[PDB]
């Protein structure tokens, strides 16, 4: 029951994580759902903000999360409290720093064998019951506000990382042997969407294909991500490898589309 | 007062507790953990010690890096923020012991594995008491 959060630093990777956990913890008006202190058995921790300040993640953090899907509800919102009547899953945030990206990808590349268990309190290479760490979905989070910048380093280095990310899963598909293939649907999420410069999802989809595809050409001259023979690279080519690739927007902070669209994507995939 | 911002952030990035007196660029601390903990060119775990570095360009320019504490078991880091080589040694006295209070009060909570949520809300009261004793 694991969904991997992936992306470069500043993407709001660690902060999106924070948003989903504190959702049920505060009512609309950002009230602490639990400031009636001194309820031993059940009282949820008080939270001061729906998302907290963060600095760059230096480690994967795996976090407890429950998706509600009251029937006809789709996945219900992440801000509804539950007490069970839910699919349960692990959202694992990951580091974005190029040095720390590598370990995560090793997980992506080996299919079933590794599975996806991180030895917490560190990286590799306290409540116990039959729990599992299955990998059914991966999320790639980018900054669609920073993507706008003419410096264009961001799209290039960002798309490059995505290239490997998508490439590894592609290698994972060719690792169905370890006879039990699983389809890994990928969400490309364009974050930082309350900002006015935030590049629209359709464009992020379009730019990425262009950047990714060129990288293959760039790398090919130097595997072929996507189609064996592509006039141009589309996300749709990735389907061949059982990879549902989706570009969806949202914002962790401020006014905008919200994170529910992402959240609705996640629940539909566990 | 008037020595900027104090932050208490986990190894994985979440900020358990923050006190900000001056607006501080996020990247300042962000640059800090990048070199101290991720690239690691000139740091050794300790209390009240060296607190110096310059990051190079894997991830940006960086200043030179406050004074700080690390709790490996809990994975929380304590940053008190200088003003570019302005100072008064109290933060040293402040920052290490101030982990000792924070650890004392909330050390139990890191044991829970599922969540990044440590509720330390009453802390600010203690913090003020401490700040005064160094004046
Ligand atoms: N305005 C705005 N800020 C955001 C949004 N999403 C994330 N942020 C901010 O971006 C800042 C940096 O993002 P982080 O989540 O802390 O860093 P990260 O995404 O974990 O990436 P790493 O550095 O690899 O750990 C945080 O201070 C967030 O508050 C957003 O949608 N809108
Ligand atoms: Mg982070």
């Amino acid at each position: 029951p694991s969904v991997l959060l992936i992306g470069p630093s500043g993407a709001g990777k660690t902060a999106l994580l924070t948003l989903f956990e504190r959702g049920p913890l505060l009512n609309p008006d950002g009230t602490s759902v639990g400031a009636a202190d001194l309820k031993n058995p059940y009282r949820k921790p008080i939270v001061t903000s729906p998302v907290a300040q963060t600095h760059t993640s230096q480690v994967p953090t795996s976090v407890e999360l429950a998706v509600g899907a009251n029937e006809d509800g789709t996945p219900t919102s992440y801000k509804v409290d539950l007490d069970a009547t839910a699919r349960k899953f692990l959202l694992i945030d990951t580091p974005g720093h190029p040095k720390l990206r590598g370990t995560t990808l090793q997980h992506l590349l080996n299919p079933s064998p590794s599975l996806t268990i991180i030895p917490t309190n560190a990286p590799n290479k306290s409540h116990s019951d039959p729990y599992k760490s299955k990998l059914k979905a991966v999320i790639f989070l980018l900054d669609a506000a920073a993507l706008a910048d003419s410096d264009g380093d961001y799209l290039s280095q960002t798309a490059s990382y995505l290239y490997d990310v998508l490439l590894s899963l592609q290698k994972r598909f060719h690792s169905r042997k370890n006879r039990a293939p699983s389809s890994i649907p990928v969400l490309i999420a364009a974050n930082k969407q309350d900002l006015f410069t935030a590049v629209p999802a359709s464009l992020v989809k379009s730019r990425l294909e262009h950047e990714l595809g060129r990288i293959r050409k760039t790398r090919q001259k130097g595997g072929w991500l996507g189609a064996v023979g592509s006039k141009e690279f589309k996300f749709e080519e990735m389907m061949e490898f059982d990879m549902e690739v989706e570009v969806m927007g949202g914002n962790v902070i401020g006014d905008g589309p919200g994170a529910e669209r992402w959240w609705r994507w996640i629940g539909e995939r566990i | 007062m008037s020595l900027d911002a104090f932050e208490i952030l986990t190894t994985s990035g979440v900020v358990l507790w923050s006190r900000t007196y001056a607006p501080v660029n996020p990247s300042v601390v962000n640059d800090f953990i990048t070199d101290v903990f991720i690239e690691e060119k000139s740091a050794v775990a300790g209390s009240k010690n060296g607190g110096s570095a310059a990051s190079n360009p894997p991830y940006k320019h960086d200043q030179h890096s406050l004074r700080w504490t690390f709790v490996k078991e809990l994975g929380i880091i304590f940053v008190a923020v200088y003003r570019s080589l302005l100072h008064l040694p109290w933060v040293d006295k402040l920052v290490d012991n101030i982990r000792a209070i924070f650890v004392s009060l909330y050390s139990e909570q890191f044991k829970r594995p599922n969540t990044t949520i440590i509720e330390c809300i009453n802390f600010d009261k203690y913090f003020d008491q401490q700040l005064q004793e160094l004046e």
